[PDB]
């Protein structure tokens, strides 16, 4: 059936389903810019997508780390 | 597609089925003529059991 | 579930405002309802009307 | 300066009885409206 | 609910001590996920997540302390 | 608010401490976008945006400091 | 995908603030190139080209400053 | 008291109230000059005025940048 | 009220730093009104960091005296 | 009671009392330059004052953090 | 084929984007050196060389931004 | 009578080892604070502040390790 | 009586006793240049001296910091 | 669509159902009255049990 | 002012007092008009007991 998925997987995937298609949009913007690097409207378009992508990946991974640290501290008190 | 076959004495075949199909999303297809040239077929996913 | 909203509004602005400046004899500037310097060294008046 | 008092009786006139005087003397009233009656009736009369 | 001990009571007193943080943090999570570049949403999330972290840590150490007191007393029955 | 921790109280002090800057910067942006070449509008927006930047930075660092103090105390219950 | 973050919005405000400049700048170019030695066309072009220059510069600097505000918050999530 | 203001707003307003009316003086002397572009008195006036307005806005924007730098350097040291 | 030895060793710090517990709040609510004033920032930095060290040293001292007592009580048996 | 002041307070205050009047000199020179933004004497003065002020605030804030990091390092060993 | 990474793919997209500039810019030089005082030649070379400049700078900056995204994720595996 | 143990005898070796650093630090600081703009002053204070840092870290770590050796031996008397 | 010097002090002193005379050469240069600013023979010399001074101070500081961090990293492992 | 069906004795069919349906919210951006020939519908979520 | 009053048996009142007063040591400005118009009092603090 569907592959198994924990709690951290879900907290991660809430971003991949929140930013609807940014992962495609960035590759489209790069394929258009590489065609003619000297178009102001293309450079202006690409700057925004690249910045948004950067921030998205940062917020995702920092949140996964924080939850992994809240869990390990409880698991340690079982002993 | 992924499947598992099971044989029933009634001569019936039973399967657990998952199917994914489609074109990959290219919503910014630029020219009208490219869309006219290539059929849009929506990304679809199905999961079920049937005999 | 029934949800209902109703609104009425009535509004009216009408009248005038004034300001200005004179100069006399290269002695006296006068200014009325201006924070300006009366820089022109010559008589100006400015009405404002709205209705 | 502080001046406390014991309260045992409700207001006279009522709140509603008082509000209307202000509303009408101001002209803010709207129960004269042709339409809002359908709703206001349930609030004021009930 | 049907059966609860003293440790369960100590624990539950935090779960009711914080009224709604348990939902607020999941709510803010997806508000942010919809628009991860909004400063107001980021600032709103950072504090709710910090408060959730401290809530869980404070909850767990207390339950351990009480377990060690009770085990220490029970050891002397013999 | 349904529930507000100490950290929330700290953050809210900054928010209520700056009256209207949140909207002031928003309006200034639209004005400048209408006439990107007026020096007055430029000189206004430079100020508002700098102020906003410092506000958010000061806000976010304090919350962290207070988080670390609490985490350190909570650790010693063990 | 009509998905547009906060930075996309901040940039779009300029695009929609300068409604027609985007094309006026090309109209003027084409008619100038049709007859380069005319003072009325030279004087028009200068005034349009400069406005377009300052438009794109303010557009890109605003985006960068917002990005630097977000990244400093996200760093503190740890 | 005023709608709101930080310390930088104040540093800006100190210039805006230090040059009492230069903004309107420059705004109008142009309306004189444009109507008779070839009078040497009008020219020499406008030259003298626009040079002042230039230097004013220049030093105004530089001072704000320096105070922003000084504040960022301290806020960074809290953490 | 009733107060043990550890409560005493704790209160020593409270009564030691007379006023800092207030000063950090008054400095905070001054700064929050005007985040961009260097004279407010430079003060707040020192007050907040002093409060930090105060709480840490208090908590470690109480922890150590607890563990000396638990070590002695383990030998009555 | 007299306002309580610690060791970091002491170290910080040494700078404030070390610079007798700089803290006000930089305010006066601003009100002057703002009154007459286009005089080179006033500019040449203000450049100096603003530089000295910037360096003072940086050296102060760094030194306080260096001390805080020693105290926090020693207190860790009481355990 | 030799092993190529994701940063290599990104880099190569530019090279394969500008199909022929890589050599057009050299031929232009070889011609212009023959008669350095021909304005028809100069007007062409100025363009080709400007294009080359922008191409190389966009390339390097893009590569660096992706390097710093990856490094930031790899940091948290610990 | 001022009583000194073994750990005291240990830490004291550092204090006597650095003859006057304790004073020099305060003297250098008092100079610098008068004139925070002379590079010779700044370079001197940088050097002596960092020697004063390493001094006390080495002291407190080495005082801790002997405590752990003693507690380990004492635990075996039973 | 004489200063106790550590190791970092020895490192700094190597630079101080390396540039035997620059410390005063710079000052003399400035004094005469300021006496007669419009002489290109004075200017051409002062430019060199000031640049040498800048490099000297910069290298000295950067070096000291590196040794500080090596020592700190070794000390940490005692615990 | 997610569903879980159950057969009653009466031949009534009972099922647990939830449905998300709609279109992606516009990007806060321009469009034309012809493109509004690509029609808006809301975004709707329903979750219930029905027999 | 902070105070805590006590009634003596002899018809005397005893108080423990803390008093602080003055203008504040503003860094912002000094100027002839200010010193002329607004008095520089000191700033003073006292703590004591009296009956």
């Amino acid at each position: 059936a569907t592959p198994w998925s924990g709690y951290l997987d879900d907290v991660s995937a809430k971003f991949d389903t929140g930013v609807d298609n940014l992962q495609t949009q960035v590759t489209e913007a790069l394929d258009k810019l590489a065609a003619k690097p000297s178009d102001p409207a293309l450079l202006a378009a690409y700057q925004s997508k690249l910045s948004e992508y950067n921030l998205y990946r940062n917020a995702q991974s920092n949140t996964v780390k924080v939850f992994k640290d809240i869990d390990a501290a409880i698991i340690q008190n079982f002993r | 597609i992924r499947v598992l076959p099971r044989f029933s004495a009634d001569g019936q075949i039973e399967m657990s089925l998952d199917i994914e199909d489609g074109n990959d999303k290219t919503p910014q297809s630029d020219t009208t003529t490219s869309v006219d040239a290539l059929p849009e077929v929506g990304r679809t996913l199905i999961s079920t059991i049937a005999r | 579930l029934w949800i209902v909203d109703l609104n009425k509004s009535d509004l009216e602005r009408l009248g005038t405002s004034w300001s200005g400046s004179i100069t006399i004899g290269d002695k006296l500037g006068v200014s009325l309802n201006q924070s300006s310097i009366s820089t022109l060294d010559g008589s100006r008046f400015i009405a404002a009307v709205n209705a | 300066m502080i001046e406390p008092k014991e309260i045992v009786d409700p207001l006279t006139p009522d709140a509603s009885e008082s509000v209307n005087n202000i509303l009408k003397q101001s002209g803010a009233w709207s129960g004269d409206d042709k339409l809002q009656k359908w709703v206001r009736v349930y609030l004021d009369r009930g």
